[PDB]
């Protein structure tokens, strides 16, 4: 997976949103549970959902020039 | 010939990695959906109809928007006082009051304590007296103007007695509820004010310099008042278009404030826990108890002494907190800390609380 | 009793979608920089008296202007009615051109003021202001016999963007000795600006209109002249400054402010490219039909058309006047007032070279598809 | 195959995060500077696709501290 193998494509402008959007929801975490940042289970799936949609919509993102 | 780099490294900042305890940024903390707003409006929203829901979530006639408080309350004075009147307010009163009545080249007369220390709670019957001495001299009073609630003791004042003072003598009120509205439910109509001013930075969740000016129809015709050459921009407003980033994250957030309203004995609780923890280990709770606000004032002679000797100094419990992740106490202080847990999670507050405890235990 | 419904999908916007040609939010868009800075004070704690160096920017910006001092402002509406109010007396003359902004009108209503206009030295199409013309209105003001407080000069009209030699005036109100105030809301920021070398005494300048900030927000610069009577403190608490309301500025705007000053100060380094970009818009559309208004060639990248073109499409279109909005709409170009067009009104300042053809093309083949 | 259900505490790495929104930030620019085809060429692709991948591995490197392995 190297970016020099991108090709020519089209930014899906919704995808993008809504990748900013979850990581704009997970910093909600970096407040809510400052200074020591320390997830039980439950705050841990309930963070690294968003983030995994997160890079999942990037992914969409990514496919668009010619990656899988 | 100018050194740019004190611009580059600006975007640093420990919002995300500390506590932040300053009274002054608890309730204008954005919200999530505020956040997204301002992703998507950082450049470039049903603001008349924003307008009527404020007014009546205060109860009042009409509303507009401001850049706070301070804003507000310079335009009341400025539309509705002549030069020379005289603006009668409490002795627990923003600077932002005094600067704003001094700029409307107004005079002002102060209202004494029911009780100093540690109270410092204002006595609200005076008012009526204050009136009296000065229209007694055949000065001419403008304005009366109550804090709802102080920066420094965080009192609240039962507004509708000086509303009723007000309404006797026929002199128009303003209330300033910088650290009420959006924190705690206010009827405007019910203290019988003519003026309210709220600090959208401060208390309604929003950013940047935002603010509410509401008031009743009877003086619409004064605060409202159009420009001869522009028949349609609002003089005192400088041009009723307010636009940018608070409005829309005032907007924004509107949602959030009128729900966290409801919910103001919850943050209340968090206050009390503290304050009842904190009076353990050799606090002491100034202002009027029990706390009907977050704004914590306490007098804390342990920490004084504790930077006695030795250590560093006053700077000591600053130090002892940044090494704990918690900020917002100002450095070098000691005789006294100024303290807010509003909105803070209950795991937050637990943290604080136990922070400061560990704090004066280890440092002897 | 309240909708919240209304503030819930508030989270909508063609910020992205669309390209803006709105001339008074071209020079305010925010850089890269600005953005991550915004991040970084999203909460909104950024008390300035926990907040970028607000006194050197100060310091900075009065360099930036070549000034003595400044301050910070909630824009060049909030400078004027500052500099009107602490300098003017109540009933004073603030003598302005026939091109001056709303805002200062309005702002010298609130001040208790009242006003002058200089006349043109040509109307159409160039409505350029005559800058000697103002000695003949301090004159006739001064034998009827008022007395004028301030002279007020936009230097760039938010109307045709007429770029005018300020230095005239600021040389007629030396001699005079009247306080020469300078509006630089579509200057400041976008081209290079030398405050003592025109001769002002004021100079007003939008951050989020041509300084690439956010929000309300604006720079007071000031000659030392008058530094005691804006930066005038208070007696109660003798470090607040009363027209300032309390020395401080907190918040979103000043930040980006902040973050957006070496883009500004490197970007009006390059402005004759932006100038260039204008000029080719303008030549490459008037073969079409439109004819720009305005001092001729352009020195600002303000550009007012007058489109016969678009009367006669409009006046034989079934959506009538609103075709031109739609068909901007439909190929992702906006900043331009829906049924308008008899005239209109345009900015292609900080868009790539890319986008500008793109926007000349499109503008183009609306006009040649449309009949 | 990745499942958010299968995450274990642990602790948010703060630094990785702002990097990650850091590069979204600067990737956001593209949807200023090319619209509103928003289409890129193979250059621009390149430039693009380098922030997004970036941006990838700073969320990876957060999912590491919660058990999820890579």
């Amino acid at each position: 997976i190297s970016y020099k193998d991108a090709k020519p494509g089209k930014i899906d402008v919704n995808e993008f949103k809504k990748a900013i959007y979850l990581l704009i929801e997970a910093d909600d975490f970096l407040y809510k549970k400052a200074p020591k940042h320390e997830l039980n289970e439950e705050e841990a799936k309930e963070f690294c959902k968003l983030i995994i949609k997160c890079q999942e919509h990037l992914n969409k993102i990514l496919a668009n020039f010619g990656f899988e | 010939d100018i050194n740019l780099d004190k611009y580059k490294n600006l975007t640093r900042s420990l919002t995300r990695e500390f506590i932040n305890l300053n009274p002054i940024q608890r309730g204008g903390i954005l919200p999530k959906e505020a956040k997204k707003a301002v992703y998507e409006y950082w450049d470039g929203p049903p603001i008349k109809d924003f307008l009527e829901d404020i007014a009546k979530f205060l109860n009042m006639d009409c509303a507009r928007p401001t850049h706070g408080a301070r804003e507000g309350k310079f335009i009341v004075m400025h539309a509705i006082c002549k030069e020379g009147d005289y603006v009668v307010l409490d002795k627990n009163a923003h600077y932002t009051s005094y600067v704003a009545a001094e700029r409307a080249k107004l005079n002002v007369a102060e209202v004494g304590y029911e009780e100093e220390y540690p109270t410092y709670k204002i006595n609200l019957e005076g008012y009526k007296e204050v009136i009296d001495n000065l229209e007694d001299k055949g000065k001419n009073v403008g304005l009366i103007l109550l804090t709802h609630v102080d920066g420094e003791y965080g009192n609240l004042n039962d507004a509708k007695k000086v509303g009723k003072i007000a309404k006797e003598k026929g002199i128009p009120f303003l209330l300033n509820c910088a650290y009420t509205v959006g924190r705690m439910p206010v009827n405007g109509k019910e203290v019988k004010a003519d003026f309210i001013v709220a600090s959208g930075h401060k208390s309604m969740a929003a950013s940047a310099p935002c603010g509410i000016l509401a008031f009743s129809e009877e003086f619409s015709d004064k605060i409202t008042k159009t420009s001869e050459k522009f028949p349609v921009k609002e003089i005192e407003m400088l041009g009723c278009t307010s636009r940018g980033l608070p409005i829309v994250t005032l907007m924004a957030s509107f949602p959030h404030v009128v729900e966290r309203v409801k919910k103001w004995d919850e943050e209340l609780k968090k206050t009390r826990y503290v304050v009842d923890e904190l009076e353990k280990i050799g606090f002491k709770q100034l202002g009027i108890k029990p706390k009907e606000h977050d704004l914590i004032k306490f007098e804390t002679p342990v920490l004084d002494e504790i930077a006695k000797k030795d250590k560093r100094r006053g700077f000591f419990f600053y130090d002892e907190l940044k090494k704990r992740g918690i900020g917002g106490i100002r450095a070098g202080v000691t005789k006294e800390i100024k303290m807010s847990v509003y909105g803070l999670e209950w795991e937050q507050v637990e943290y604080v609380v136990n922070a400061i405890k560990e704090i004066v235990e280890s440092c002897k």
